[PDB]
């Protein structure tokens, strides 16, 4: 089987989740998260203009291609991105594999899958080929052909449309629009692609912090996430600092969580309340402009927090990587997500209060790095903390305050 | 500035951490304990608290220095207002009401340690009626209880 098709209907799994709210697809079209799409019909005629060019250009370009298909794929690609296809596109990648594209990063299990959304990138690279011992050699998207060449198929279409469809005309315009948003999309879909290839660590590039709304935002992360709660990704490490902080550093602590406090975040003044753009005129009135990012006073840190209040033992989940979940009798400990067999117990004298919950809880968090340390059995009985592993001990004693043995 | 509940709760926490029984923790400890009491500092905040506090170099923290360091923190946060700002980004027409989809990709990306379970509910109480739209006010306020 292939493995894009593999990596394809994860992303499709992603995508329909997200849509349940909206529950625009409709299962022919699948929607890309952040990415709006933008039917147009102008038929047959200009469709097999498109597709010549696109063969003429698969033809007479050095690359793996069999010249046979030469148009039979270009007319794969044009169908899959104007008719938003689901099914096409998947395809179209499949198509490619075939010939001998890898969507797969190139260095085996050495692979870092990692995710630059950055301007000094040429900088970042290298600091982290360099801080790896392992002989573990980070990867990026452009770093697989066949996303490469996803994307050098879909810049033809892109050109196709600037230079031969001209704006002024109101209809040609049209076509043009459809284009850009339809092969905006492809751009999209392929990310997701690649993010699902992502194993173990990633390192994030970032400078600045995070900007609501790009690439990373939209089709990167949440396909990251997903991978993290079925347990195939580990630590998502960004780099919002200047390149200089990340020297004198073991790959372990290069970068940190986005979720972590004092993380920037930008957003576009294009589209970024329109309205209250104009409002931004007080400083500069051609200080903000459609491209330019403005950093915010908010923190992303703050959602996180908000959640260690609401839900239970959270940040357990965060600091030691231990999801708690109520139990039978008492409370089971399992190593995030809790999706591989191995479990632990905690027994409270009261499991409803919520006071005791913290106490333990805080015990951990002071005791276990992992849940590989935990006692297989934990008691919090009595204003003492036990543990029984293989004989048993008592270690808590709050007398107003907690010492040990 | 400090309450009986707060030194108590404070002083409990921190003697969990102090493993050795001293009454002092480790420098590379305190935005541990902190944290664990609801104050998240940066980086750089958790710098200026630890050089500060730690002038004569030996890497060592009393509870009355905890407690000193605790009291300036809470000072100058205010968590409540904090998260409703950080949803207030989302709201691109203000009116205090983002998506219901939108409310999803927020929390799926900032859910650090979510599961699609959790964030599904999240988003079925999130607003009880059929439209799109959440309010995020109402959301917080819930979370909050
Ligand atoms: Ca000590
Ligand atoms: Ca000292
Ligand atoms: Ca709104
Ligand atoms: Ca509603």
């Amino acid at each position: 089987e292939s493995l894009v098709a593999a990596r394809a209907e994860k992303v499709a799994n992603l995508y329909r989740w997200l849509d349940t709210d909206n529950d625009v697809a409709t299962d022919k079209y699948v929607p890309v998260p952040g990415f709006e799409r933008v039917d147009v019909d102008v038929s047959d005629e200009v469709k097999q203009r498109m597709i010549q060019s696109m063969s003429g250009y698969i033809e007479h370009t050095d690359n793996q291609v069999p010249k046979d298909q030469a148009e039979a794929l270009a007319t794969l690609f044009v169908e899959s991105t104007l008719d938003y296809d689901w099914d096409k596109r998947v395809e179209f990648l499949t198509k490619l594999e075939s010939y001998g594209y890898s969507f797969e990063a190139p260095h085996a299990e050495k692979s870092i899958v990692s995710f630059w959304s950055g301007k000094n990138f040429k900088q970042y690279r290298d600091i982290l080929d360099n801080a790896q011992t392992d002989g573990k050699k980070v990867v990026y998207d452009i770093d697989v052909k066949g996303n490469a060449f996803a994307i050098d198929l879909n810049k033809h279409l892109m050109r196709w449309g600037g230079l031969f469809l001209d704006p002024d005309n109101a209809e040609q315009n049209q076509l043009k629009s459809s284009i850009d948003a339809a092969t905006f999309s492809n751009t999209g879909f392929w990310s997701s692609v690649y993010a699902t290839g992502a194993q173990n660590d990633v390192y994030v590039i970032a400078e600045g912090g995070v900007r609501l709304g790009n690439y990373f935002w939209n089709v990167e992360l949440p396909a990251l996430r997903q991978l993290q709660r079925e347990g195939l990704v580990g630590e998502i490490r960004l780099l919002d600092k200047p390149v200089s902080e990340y020297k004198d550093l073991p790959a372990d602590q290069i970068g940190r969580r986005l979720t972590d406090a004092g993380v920037a975040v930008k957003v576009r003044f294009d589209a970024l309340s329109h309205e209250r753009q104009a409002e931004l005129l007080a400083d500069n009135p051609d200080g903000y402009k459609a491209d330019t990012l403005v950093e915010l006073d908010v923190k992303l840190s703050a959602i996180d927090s908000m959640l260690r209040e609401s839900l239970p033992f959270y940040s357990l989940r965060t600091e030691r990587n231990l999801l708690v979940q109520e139990g039978e009798e008492g409370f089971e400990v399992r190593s995030w997500p809790g999706i591989d067999g191995k479990s632990k117990t905690i027994l409270l004298d009261n499991p409803e209060d919520a006071a005791q919950q913290k106490s333990i809880e805080r015990f951990i968090l002071a005791n276990f790095d992992n849940f590989e340390q935990m006692p297989d059995e934990l008691f919090l009985v009595d204003n003492k903390v036990l543990s029984h592993h293989d004989g048993r001990t008592r270690i808590i004693a709050q007398k107003e305050d907690g010492a040990w043995t | 500035q400090l309450t009986e509940e707060q030194i108590a709760e404070f002083k409990e926490a921190f003697s969990l951490f102090d493993k050795d029984g001293d009454g002092t923790i480790t420098t590379k400890e305190l935005g541990t304990v902190m944290r664990s009491l609801g104050q998240n500092p940066t980086e750089a905040e958790l710098q200026d608290m630890i050089n500060e506090v730690d002038a004569d170099g030996n890497g060592t923290i009393d509870f009355p220095e905890f407690l000193t360091m605790m009291a300036r923190k809470m000072k100058d946060t205010d968590s409540e207002e904090e998260i409703r700002e950080a949803f207030r980004v989302f709201d691109k027409d203000g009116n205090g009401y983002i998506s219901a989809a939108e409310l999803r990709h927020v929390m799926t990306n900032l859910g650090e340690k979510l599961t699609d379970e959790e964030v599904d509910q999240m988003i079925r109480e999130a607003d009880i009626d059929g439209d799109g739209q959440v309010n995020y006010e109402e959301f917080v306020q819930m979370m909050t209880a």
